[PDB]
């Protein structure tokens, strides 16, 4: 049984595995603790797998586990270790720490990275692995191995070349911002799951998989949303093993019947099965089938429209749903749940009226508008996103969203902003079929993190008001936002409009940061700038920290030619 | 000739539509979709969506 993990999974990813698995329950131990720890599980295996019959071999991975996981001093978690396992089990992990107490973990040098990665790669590896491991307790252990092994590959590569530093950074900055997300997203259903039941939950998988699986029935379709909401329920409470069962089951179960319900599912299914519902989760959409008529004939055309929905609801939703969304690989999940919502509240609001077909004749026009809203947001955004670069983009969201909430801290007005710029590279590429989903991807998680962010530091009454409204409405309800024309200029503060030569020297990530911060900064002090104000001042800034950096001498030319760029820009302002 | 598992598939559709017709289901809209089903699981999902969302 565990002999069955090692010669499946090989050494490398056991050990890999076991290491993640004892930093998730053993988040404040030292990595030579686990080390040891993972070899004295490791090497029992090997052995534990050419002689089956030895002791203990056969108890569950569990046993094996919380055994192995009671050997070491220190300790009120203490009342585990005394329950007989699972039965006990589920005591560990009620204990797991949201976000544990422990230093903010700060990135080295690249020269220095690159030097422990060339001087040994399994201990540099494998101590990072430890690291982001016990911080995010929660990350399914093997999407956290694939994480590394993209790791070693950046390092492998950018480590041998004339940019060791614009090539690993990107790569490091690009891991870890969708290492956080994928996270982000984990907890986000998992959240979302228990604020709003299994209904939500499964609405929303409905959609997701319709469009992705098209020529599947509903049948298939509802089949793969039961399952799919059994994984997550199990691996929302926090288990390696329960999670990865169900997983790969699911994973089994898709590709034995895959003709049936993708043609894109080849490749998948033929992977090992580490790597096999990882690979699933991603596959691109199917083609829809050649013929769908339109949904008119069974959901507003017919007779037996509100029999049909009154004798099972949430299925005629589902059905309606799912054919909406196979026909719809252009729309983000939560626009086709909008779409269900009206459909619902139509039939709600009429299936009991004098003339049901009456009423709810006409439904598919109140569909119009909620596809139009982000169709339009989309287009002029990515226009004004392909008019400037991301840079500029990244700079006149940061306006936009500081003019409509001011009271945000800089800080959270910069990430988010320049978050919400990485989305429109990421997705503007994609042509007008494919942008909406990718936008809500990308989109729900910088959001969320802005409401987390918001969350534990409230700051202002319409931000709070999006962040505690459905899912459905979150990104409608931020569009919603006005400028806020009662916000007062925040006061002038010289030291935050005052740069040196150090500028010069930072990473240009670094760079824009420190720019793109006191132009926020600046829109705090002169709300009332026009953007065409600001776009003199921009230009002006740029100018200035051309003019310096260049110069021969910079302390000089940044200090008395700051106070030239600063009372030029006083005046031209207010 | 049947397989085994296209006999078991069309039994199982059979029998998941008479227990829906003995929960009140009447509607062809709910046996059609139970009648496009490949898989005996899938028959058994379907059907207990279907009575999950009678009440
Ligand atoms: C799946 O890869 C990840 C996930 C989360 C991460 C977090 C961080 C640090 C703690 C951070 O900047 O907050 C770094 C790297 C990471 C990689
Ligand atoms: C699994 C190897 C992880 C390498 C760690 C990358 C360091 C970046 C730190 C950060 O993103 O702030
Ligand atoms: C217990 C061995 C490690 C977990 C199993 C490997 C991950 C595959 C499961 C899945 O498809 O998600
Ligand atoms: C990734 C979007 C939602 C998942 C859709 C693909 C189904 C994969 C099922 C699994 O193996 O867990
Ligand atoms: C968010 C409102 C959408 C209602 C959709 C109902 C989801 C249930 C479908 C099913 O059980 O297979
Ligand atoms: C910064 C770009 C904003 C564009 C809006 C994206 C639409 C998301 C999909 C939705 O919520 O229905
Ligand atoms: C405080 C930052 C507010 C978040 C921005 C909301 C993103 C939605 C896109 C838009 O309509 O602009």
């Amino acid at each position: 049984e565990v002999a069955h993990r090692f010669k499946d999974l090989g050494e490398e990813n056991f050990k890999a595995l076991v290491l993640i698995a004892f930093a998730q329950y053993l988040q404040q131990c030292p990595f030579e603790d686990h080390v040891k720890l993972v070899n004295e599980v490791t090497e029992f295996a090997k052995t534990c797998v050419a002689d089956e019959s030895a002791e203990n071999c056969d108890k569950s991975l569990h046993t094996l586990f919380g055994d192995k996981l009671c050997t070491v001093a220190t300790l009120e978690m203490a009342d585990c270790c005394a329950k007989q396992e699972p039965e006990r089990n589920e005591c560990f992990l009620q204990h797991k720490d949201d976000n544990p107490n422990l230093p903010r973990l700060v990135r080295p040098e690249v020269d220095v990275m690159c030097t422990a990665f060339h001087d040994n790669e399994e201990t540099f590896l494998k101590k990072y692995l430890y690291e982001i491991a016990r911080r995010h307790p929660y990350f399914y252990a093997p999407e956290l191995l694939f994480f590394a092994k993209r790791y070693k590959a950046a390092f492998t590569e950018c480590c041998q070349a004339a940019d060791k530093a614009a090539c690993l950074l990107p790569k490091l900055d690009e891991l870890r911002d969708e290492g956080k997300a994928s996270s982000a997203k984990q907890r986000l259903k998992c959240a979302s799951l228990q604020k709003f039941g299994e209904r939500a939950f499964k609405a929303w998988a409905v959609a997701r998989l319709s469009q992705r699986f098209p020529k599947a029935e509903f049948a298939e379709v509802s089949k793969l949303v039961t399952d799919l909401t059994k994984v997550h329920t199990e691996c929302c409470h926090g288990d390696l093993l329960e999670c990865a069962d169900d997983r790969a089951d699911l994973a089994k179960y898709i590709c034995e019947n895959q003709d049936s319900i993708s043609s894109k599912l080849k490749e998948c299914c033929e992977k090992p099965l580490l790597e096999k519902s990882h690979c699933i989760a991603e596959v691109e959409n199917d083609e829809m089938p050649a013929d769908l008529p339109s949904l008119a004939a069974d959901f507003v055309e017919s007779k037996d429209v509100c029999k049909n929905y009154a004798e099972a609801k949430d299925v005629f939703l589902g059905m309606f749903l799912y054919e909406y969304a196979r026909r719809h690989p252009d729309y983000s999940v939560v626009l086709l749940l909008r779409l269900a919502k009206t459909y619902e509240t139509t039939l709600e609001k009429c299936c009991a009226a004098a003339d049901p077909h009456e009423c709810y004749a006409k439904v598919f026009d109140e569909f119009k508008p909620l596809v139009e809203e982000p169709q339009n947001l989309i287009k002029q955004n990515c226009e004004l996103f392909e008019q400037l670069g991301e840079y500029k983009f990244q700079n006149a969201l940061l306006v936009r969203y500081t003019k409509k909430v001011p009271q945000v801290s800089t800080p959270t007005l910069v990430e988010v902003s320049r978050n919400l710029g990485k989305v429109g590279s990421k997705c503007c590429k994609h042509p007008e079929a494919k942008r909406m989903p990718c936008a809500e991807d990308y989109l729900s998680v910088v959001l969320n993190q802005l409401c987390v962010l918001h969350e534990k530091t409230p700051v202002s009454d319409r931000v709070t008001k999006c962040c505690t409204e459905s899912l459905v409405n979150r990104r409608p309800c931020f569009s919603a936002l006005e400028v806020d024309e009662t916000y007062v200029p925040k006061e002038f503060n010289a030291e935050t409009f005052t740069f040196h030569a150090d500028i010069c020297t930072l990473s240009e990530k670094e760079r824009q940061i420190k720019k793109q911060t006191a132009l926020v900064e600046l829109v705090k002090h002169k709300p009332k700038a026009t953007k065409e104000q600001l776009k003199a001042v921009m230009d002006d800034f740029a100018a200035f920290v051309e003019k310096c950096c260049k110069a021969d001498d910079k302390e000089t030319c940044f200090a008395e030619e700051g106070k030239k760029l600063v009372a030029a820009s006083q005046a031209a302002l207010g | 000739h049947m397989t085994i598992d296209q006999w078991l598939l069309k039994n199982a559709k059979e029998d998941a539509i008479a227990e829906l017709k003995k929960a009140g289901i009447t509607s062809d809209f709910y046996f059609n979709a139970i009648n496009k089903a490949k898989t005996v699981e899938e028959v058994n999902a379907l059907k207990n969506e279907i009575l999950k969302a009678h009440a």
